[PDB]
C-alpha cells in the first residue's frame, strides 16, 4: 500500500524483495522496503525459535 | 544424543546373600579402593562416560564387609581419602594426573 | 534460563546473517561502491589510452 | 569498502535484536555487547562461531534463598574450592572454552 502510494509497484519473491519502476526507488521508500523485508526475516527466526 | 553417556554401569551383580560380599585389599591404594576411570579415544579425542567407570573395592563392598590392612591404609596415604569416603559419603573413582 | 534461549538464537542466527548479504539494500550499496571504483578505474584508464 | 558494509549492516540489524536483550539483561550489557562484535567480525572477516565457547555457563542455581547455600567442603583442595577448568583434547591439544 505504502508503495502504490508512492507510486510504484512492489514484487515480491519470497525472501527477496525489491521494487520495479523508472529509475532508483524513494528514499522513505526504501528504509520502508528495507524495515519491512528484515521484519519479515525477523519473523522467520521467532517462527524457528 | 550418544548411547554410551546415558547407560547405566554395570558395577557389581548380586552376590545372592550368604556368604555376604566380602573383599580384601591388602593393596589399599586409591584406585584400588575408590575404582578407576578410563578413557575411550576414538579419532583423537578424550572421551569419557559413565560406562566407562571400573569398580573398585568399596563399590563391591556394599552390603557387605570391606577388609584392610592398616598398613597399606597408613603407607600409601589413602587413609584421609579412605576416612573422607566413610564420613561424607564422597567415593571419587580416581584419574590419571594427566 | 531466558538467557540461554537468548544465546541460542543469537548463535542460530548466522544462517540469517548468510542471508542478509544478499538483501535489496546491501547489494544496492554494493553495486553503489562498484560503480564508483569501476567509474575511478575508467577514467584512469581513459587517461592511460 | 564491502567488508565494511558487511560490518556496518551486520551491527545495525544487531542493535534492534540487542534492544530487547539490553532491557531484559540489564547486567548483561558486556556479553552481549562482546557478542555483537563477533558476530560483526564473522559478517566482515568470517571466521565461524564456536557455540560452547559463546554460551553462558551456569555455576550456581538459586532455589529459594531459605535456607542460605549452605557448602560445606571437607576437601578443601585447589580444583574443589575455586573451580575446575577443565580441557578437550583434539589428538594430543588441550583446548578449553
Amino acid at each position: 500500500r505504502e508503495a502504490q502510494e508512492a507510486g510504484f509497484a512492489l514484487s515480491t519473491n519470497g525472501e527477496r524483495l525489491e521494487l520495479t519502476g523508472p529509475g532508483p526507488v524513494p528514499a522513505e521508500l526504501s528504509a520502508r522496503l528495507e524495515e519491512v523485508t528484515l521484519g519479515s526475516l525477523a519473523a522467520s527466526a521467532e517462527l524457528e525459535v | 544424543l550418544d548411547p554410551a553417556q546415558w547407560r547405566p554401569n554395570l558395577l557389581t551383580s548380586s552376590s545372592s546373600g550368604t556368604p555376604p560380599p566380602i573383599v580384601y585389599e591388602p593393596y589399599a591404594t586409591a584406585p584400588r579402593l575408590f575404582g578407576r576411570l578410563d578413557y575411550l579415544v576414538d579419532r583423537g579425542v578424550w572421551s569419557t562416560n559413565v560406562s566407562l567407570i571400573r569398580p573398585g573395592a568399596v563399590h563391591r563392598a556394599q552390603g557387605g564387609y570391606l577388609i584392610l590392612d592398616a598398613l597399606s591404609l597408613k603407607r600409601e596415604g589413602t587413609w584421609e581419602a579412605f576416612k573422607r569416603a566413610l564420613r561424607n559419603g564422597q567415593v571419587e573413582p580416581v584419574t590419571e594426573p594427566q | 534460563i531466558h538467557l540461554a534461549e537468548a544465546v541460542e538464537g543469537l548463535l542460530l542466527e548466522v544462517n540469517r546473517l548468510d542471508e542478509l548479504f544478499r538483501q535489496g539494500s546491501f547489494l544496492r550499496e554494493k553495486t553503489q561502491l562498484e560503480a564508483r571504483f569501476k567509474e575511478a578505474r575508467e577514467q584512469q584508464l581513459e587517461a592511460l589510452r | 569498502a564491502l567488508r565494511r558494509l558487511r560490518r556496518d549492516w551486520a551491527l545495525h540489524y544487531l542493535n534492534n535484536r540487542f534492544e530487547p536483550l539490553f532491557q531484559r539483561f540489564p547486567q548483561a550489557r558486556a556479553y552481549l555487547e562482546a557478542l555483537r562484535a563477533r558476530l560483526a567480525r564473522y559478517a566482515e572477516t568470517g571466521e565461524p562461531l564456536d557455540p560452547a565457547q559463546w554460551r553462558p555457563n551456569l555455576l550456581t542455581s538459586s532455589s529459594s534463598g531459605t535456607p542460605p547455600p549452605i557448602v560445606y567442603e571437607p576437601y578443601a583442595t585447589a580444583p574443589r574450592l575455586f573451580g575446575r577448568l577443565d580441557y578437550l583434547v583434539d589428538r594430543g591439544v588441550w583446548s578449553t572454552n
